[PDB]
C-alpha cells in the first residue's frame, strides 16, 4: 500500500539531502466548506527524495500543537522548531526533536529559551550560521518587549482578528546548544517589513526575496552579511522575475539560487521557475514541464543529487478557503543535472519494462559499491 | 551559442567544445594544442565532405541543437591529408 | 588538461580534465596538467562513449536556466549502462 | 498579543450544561516538568464554555470551597451546580457542595451542606439521574459507607495495592431531597446489575440508563434501565451489533427518542474514538457517521446543547494508565447528531465569507455579531 | 573449549544429504551498530550432523565466492552446487562446484562458466533436481541478457532504493551438468506469476513451488510443476490451506507427503505454524509440537534419510528494520516420520545419562562418539 497522503498546504518540510520531514499544516475539507481542517498532531510524513516514498510516523514527547506557517530547521538531522499559527493563534515557544533515533518513537521536548523572546508571529525567514539561527521578518503580534526593527501593522487585519497584527523586520540569534537569545546591532538600509519571503543559506550571506509589503507583492533582493551585519539591496540586471509572494528560494549550488512558483499581487498563483547566479548576479528563466501546476504555500527542498523537490502547494488561490484546492504531487526541478545513478534509473524504467532481453559477465574489483545500495538484501521481501 | 565536436579516427576520438562563430583554422589551432603535432597535415569530413578552413561554424551546418552534448554530430579526420587527404577508415565502437 | 584511457577493444581515448574531475573512480584510479595512461578489460567503447559524452553535457548543463533535455538510452546498450554504473558509480 | 481563554489540557474534570453554558471545573493533568506525580489545577477555576458563541470564561469563585477533583459527579439544576463525590489529593470525599450559578450580575459563591440522613460513601465514578426535585445518585468506586446502606459493594483487589484506603464498585441508590436537604434510599426492585464505576447514566423521561461499565478485570458493557416511579430494574439486550465492551465513556441524551455514544476502552486498554447511536423503540444500535473518528479519547465529556450537538470538552488520547507520557487534550469535538437551526445556518452563512463580507460582519446585532465575532479566526496566510 | 556454535545470522544456504547439513554463508546485524549490515565471511563452512549433532568448522580454498546474503545449492551425490546469491557488493549468478566427497582433503571451490543462456545476478530462487538435471525456477534480480522464457515485473521500491532495480521472474533454467550447458525447457501450462522469497520442493519427477511476495503481495499459493512433460498446473487444495507468507521453507518428508514451517506474513509478522501437506488426500493437516512459540522467517529445513525436519537460521524476530535484526542460531528438530528402533535405542541411552552412565561406557564405538558427543551441559552438577 501506497501511504498517499492528504492535501495540503502550510506544513513544514525540511531537508537533509536523504529525507523531507513532512509536519504540520492545515487543508480545506473538501466535506465541509466552511471551516478549514487543520491536520492532526502527531502525523510526520516523511518522504524520502533518495529513495522518494512515503513513510508516515506518530511522535511523542513534549508535542506542540498543529502547525501552519512555522519556522523549522534541521541541524545535524536534529530538528528545531519555533513560531507559528495554531488554531486559537500564534506561538513564540521553542521546540526540538531529533531525527536521528531510528530505535525508538521520537519524542519533542520544549525549550524555555532564556534571553528577550520575540512576539507570537509566523511568517518569517531563518538563516543558518554554523550553531546559531537568525530569524529575520515575519508577520504576527506586536512586540512585547523592546526589539530592534520596525514593526508596522495591517490596517484589515483590524477588520479579521480580536487582535491586529502587522509585518516587522526583526532579527533574533537563537543559539541551539545553549539555547541563547541575542540580538545584535545591524546595518546599512534594512529591509521592508514583509511576510512569505525568501530566505536562502550561502555561508554568512543570507539572501531575502519577494514578499509583500502592505498588501502589494514585490520582487526585490536583499542580502544581510551575518559577520558584518551589513544589509544590501542587490538588483540583478538582465531578466528578472515579477513581483511575488510565497516562494521558497531552495539553493541548489553555492554560485546557483533556485525558485520555483510565485503569487502575485492579483492573487494569482504563478507556476513559473527562475535560476539566479550570484557571480555573473543575474536571474534567468528556466523552462520546465510543470508549466500547469502553480503552488503556493509549498516546500521547495534541496536534495543531495541537485534536484529540488516540492511537495504540497495549492493549484489555486488560498485566500478563501473554499476556493482552496491542495495538492499532494511530489514536483522534480533537476536545474543541477541527474546523475549516473538517475540516468540508469531512466534507462530501467522505459526501456527495461516491455523488455526481457549476452552472456559475459565477470567481476574484478571489489568494494566500489558502498555508495550505492544501502538496504539492499531486506528489499523486494 | 555553444557547439560541441566529435572527432573520430582510427579508434581515437577527441571532444572539443567550440563557438558558432569560430573557424575551423580555430578547432585546428586547439586540436594542434592537444596532440603537439602539425594540423595542417589533417583533413575534416562532414561523413567524407570537406570544409572550407575559413568557414565560421554557423554556416558549416554545426548548430547547438544538431550538436547538443548528449546527441552531437561527428567529423572524421585524416593526418597527413596534405594533398593525398587521407582516405577516411573509422573503426566504430564494439557491438552491445 | 588532456588524459588517455584505453576501453576493452583497445580503443584509444583523450578526456578533458574538468570533464573529468565530476566521476570519483577514475579520480581515486588516475591522480589518486597531469595526463594518465590507464586501462580497461570489461567495459565497452559504446557504453564508455555515453559516459565521456555524458560528463561533457553534465559540465554544460550544470548551473544554467536553460531545459535540460532528456537523454535517449537504447534498450540493447542499457543492460552494459547499468553494468557500467555498477562498475564506476558515479 | 494577550492570552486568549484557553483551559489547560486535563483529563477527569466535571462539565455540566443546562444547554446554554457549560460549567468546567477539577480535573487533573500530566506534569511536564516531572512525571512522576501527577498535577493538579487550583480549586478556585471554574471555566465557561458558550457552546452557542463557542467561548471560554475565567471564574473566580467563594465561599468553602472543594478539594483538586479528578472526577467527580454533579449536575446543574436550575442553573444551579450541585457536586458530589470525587476523587482528590487528600483522599476521596462524600461532602455535597452547592455553587449558585444563576447570579449574572453578581460572582458565585459556594457553600458546603451537611445533609441529614444517612450520606454515602467517599466515591468517584459514579453516575446520577434528576427526576421532579429530587436528585438520584447511582454507583461509584469507593469505600464502604459507614451505616447500612442498600445494594451492593464489591471491593477492588487491585485498589488494596494503591492505596491505604481501598475503593471498588457498587451499585447504591440514593436520594438527595434537596426541598428537605435530606438523603434516603428507596427500595431496589427488578434485576439488579452488577456492581460498576465508569458507567454512562442518562436521564429519559421518568427513566434511568446505565450503560457499561467495570466489574472485577472485565470492562463490561451490557445496557439497564431503572425507572425513577416504580424503581424496577429493567436489562435491555439490544439487537444489530453492539459496541465493543468500553469504561470511561459518556452518554448523554440527544432526544427523547434517540441517545448517542462516543468513545470508550477496550479491556484490552485500546483507545476507542466510534461513534454509536441508540433507539430505544427500535431497541437498536446505529454505527454514527462524523470526521472526527481518527482521534481517540479518555475520560470524554459530552454535553447536550439546545441546538442538538454533542459537544465534547476533555480527553487522553493515548494510554492514561501511562500516566508520564499521558497526552491530555483541551479541544471542543462539536458533533452533528440532530440538525440545526437557520439562525445556526445563517450565522454559517455569515461565517463562510468573511473576507467578502466584512462589512456584514460589522453590521450584525449585537448578540449575533458577538457570536459570529466570537470565533477566533485562525489567521496563517492573512496579511501575506 | 572448542563447543563454539556457528553464530547467529540470517541468510545463510544449507542443503542436505540427507546426514550431514552443509551451512555456507549469511550476513548478521551488528551489535555496535545495527544499521550497516556485517556480512559473516566467506571462507567459512558449517557441518551440523542432523543425527549425531554437532558442529564443524572447514576453511574453503578454490575460486571462492563472495559473502552471500542468500543463495542457491544443491546437495547431489555428496557434491554441493552453488548459484546465485548477493554479495556486499549486490548480487551474482556465478555457479559455483563445492565437491564434499574429498575427506581425506580440504575443499576447493570451482566457478564455472558453463555454456548457453545463464540467467542475470540475483537471489531468493527455487531448485529442483531431477536425474543428471539441476533445474532452477524463480528469482528477484536484475534484468537477464538474452532471449530468456518466462516473464519478468520490476518491483517498485526497488527501483528507488538503489540505481539497481530489482524484479521478480518466473523464469526456468535447466542446468545440465553432465555437460554443463545452460538451457531452457518449453512452458506449457498456466504458469505462475513472476515472485520469489518462495520455497521448492522434488516429487520424484515433479516440482511443487509453495508462496512468495509477488509485488508486496505475500501470497502461499502453490503450483505444481512435471519435470517429464513440462506442463504447468495450478492446484487448488482442500483442508484448511496456510497463511499468505513468505519467508517460509518446504521440505519432503514422503513420497505421498510435504512439511511446511513458519514464515513471514504479508502484513509482517512471523510464524512458527505447522502444516503437512497430503498429496494423495490433496489435504493441509495442521502438525503440532511444542515449538511453536519460537517463529523464524527463511528459515532453512532439511530432510533427514531417518525423516526428521531439521531447522537451523531463520530471524527470531523483524528483520525490516535492521537495528531490531534479531537472529538466531538454534537447531529446532521436528520429527514427522517416526522415531525407529535403533533411534529408540539412541534415546534409550541419551535418556538415561546419571543412571545409566555405566550403559554410556557401554556402548558400541560410533553410538558411544554419539552419545559422549551428544553432551547436555551439566547445570546441576557440581555440589
Amino acid at each position: 500500500e501506497l501511504a498517499c497522503p492528504a492535501e495540503r498546504s502550510g506544513h513544514v518540510a525540511v531537508s537533509d539531502g536523504r529525507h523531507m520531514f513532512v509536519w504540520g499544516g492545515y487543508k480545506s475539507n473538501q466535506v465541509r466548506g466552511l471551516y478549514d481542517f487543520y491536520l492532526p498532531r502527531e502525523e510526520l510524513w516523511i518522504y524520502n527524495m533518495e529513495t522518494g516514498r512515503w513513510k508516515k510516523i506518530n511522535t511523542e514527547g513534549d508535542v506542540p500543537p498543529s502547525m501552519s506557517g512555522s519556522c523549522a530547521v534541521c541541524v545535524d538531522r536534529v530538528l528545531y522548531l519555533f513560531g507559528g499559527h495554531h488554531s486559537r493563534g500564534n506561538t513564540n515557544k521553542f521546540y526540538m526533536l531529533d531525527s536521528r533515533s531510528t530505535d525508538r518513537v521520537l519524542q519533542w521536548e520544549r525549550i524555555d529559551c532564556q534571553g528577550i523572546p520575540p512576539s507570537s508571529k509566523d511568517k518569517l525567514g531563518v538563516w543558518v550560521y554554523k550553531n546559531k539561527l537568525i530569524f529575520f521578518g515575519g508577520y504576527g503580534y506586536l512586540p512585547e518587549d523592546k526589539v530592534l526593527g520596525t514593526f508596522e501593522f495591517d490596517e484589515t487585519s483590524f477588520w479579521n482578528s480580536s487582535h491586529p497584527r502587522g509585518w516587522n523586520d526583526h532579527v533574533h540569534i537563537l543559539d541551539t546548544e545553549t539555547f541563547t537569545w541575542s540580538q545584535p546591532i545591524t546595518t546599512g538600509k534594512a529591509p521592508s517589513p514583509r511576510a512569505a519571503h525568501a530566505c536562502a543559506t550561502v555561508g554568512n550571506r543570507g539572501f531575502v526575496f519577494g514578499g509583500r509589503y502592505r498588501d502589494a507583492r514585490m520582487n526585490d533582493l536583499h542580502y544581510l552579511n551575518l559577520d558584518t551585519w551589513e544589509w544590501n539591496e542587490l538588483i540583478p540586471q538582465g531578466i528578472c522575475p515579477v513581483g511575488r509572494s510565497w516562494h521558497s528560494l531552495t539553493p541548489v549550488s553555492s554560485d546557483h539560487l533556485f525558485l520555483f512558483g510565485g503569487f502575485t499581487t492579483d492573487k494569482q498563483p504563478l507556476s513559473d521557475a527562475w535560476t539566479y547566479c550570484i557571480s555573473k548576479n543575474e536571474w534567468i528563466q528556466f523552462n520546465h514541464p510543470y508549466t500547469e501546476k502553480p503552488r503556493l504555500w509549498h516546500t521547495a527542498c534541496a536534495s543531495d543529487e541537485g534536484e529540488v523537490i516540492v511537495f504540497g502547494g495549492c493549484a489555486n488561490n488560498l485566500l478563501v478557503h473554499h476556493r482552496a484546492a491542495h495538492s499532494n504531487e511530489i514536483l522534480i526541478f533537476s536545474v543541477q543535472p541527474k546523475s549516473l545513478v538517475r540516468l540508469s534509473l531512466e534507462a530501467v524504467i522505459c526501456f527495461k519494462e516491455m523488455l526481457a532481453n549476452w552472456n559475459c559477465l565477470p567481476k574484478h574489483l571489489l568494494h566500489s559499491v558502498n555508495q550505492r545500495f544501502g538496504s539492499n538484501n531486506t528489499s523486494g521481501s | 551559442m555553444d557547439v560541441f565536436l566529435m572527432i573520430r579516427r582510427h579508434k581515437t576520438t577527441i571532444f572539443t567544445d567550440a563557438k558558432e562563430s569560430s573557424t575551423v583554422f580555430e578547432l585546428k589551432r586547439i586540436v594542434e594544442g592537444i596532440l603537439k603535432r602539425p594540423p595542417d597535415e589533417q583533413r575534416l569530413y562532414k561523413d567524407d565532405q570537406l570544409l572550407d578552413d575559413g568557414k565560421t561554424l554557423g554556416e558549416c551546418g554545426f548548430t547547438s541543437q544538431t550538436a547538443r552534448p548528449q546527441a552531437p554530430a561527428t567529423v572524421g579526420l585524416a593526418f597527413r591529408a596534405d594533398d593525398t587527404f587521407e582516405a577516411l577508415c573509422i573503426e566504430p565502437f564494439s557491438s552491445p | 588538461m588532456y588524459v588517455k584511457l584505453i576501453s576493452s577493444d583497445g580503443h584509444e581515448f583523450i578526456v578533458k580534465r574538468e570533464h573529468a574531475l565530476t566521476s570519483g573512480t577514475i579520480k581515486a584510479m588516475l591522480s589518486g596538467n597531469e595526463t594518465n595512461e590507464v586501462n580497461f578489460r570489461e567495459i565497452p567503447s559504446h557504453v564508455l562513449s555515453k559516459v565521456c559524452m555524458y560528463f561533457t553535457y553534465k559540465v554544460r548543463y550544470t548551473n544554467s536556466s536553460t531545459e535540460i533535455p532528456e537523454f535517449p538510452i537504447a534498450p540493447e546498450i542499457a543492460l552494459e549502462l547499468l553494468m557500467a554504473a555498477n562498475f564506476l558509480d558515479c
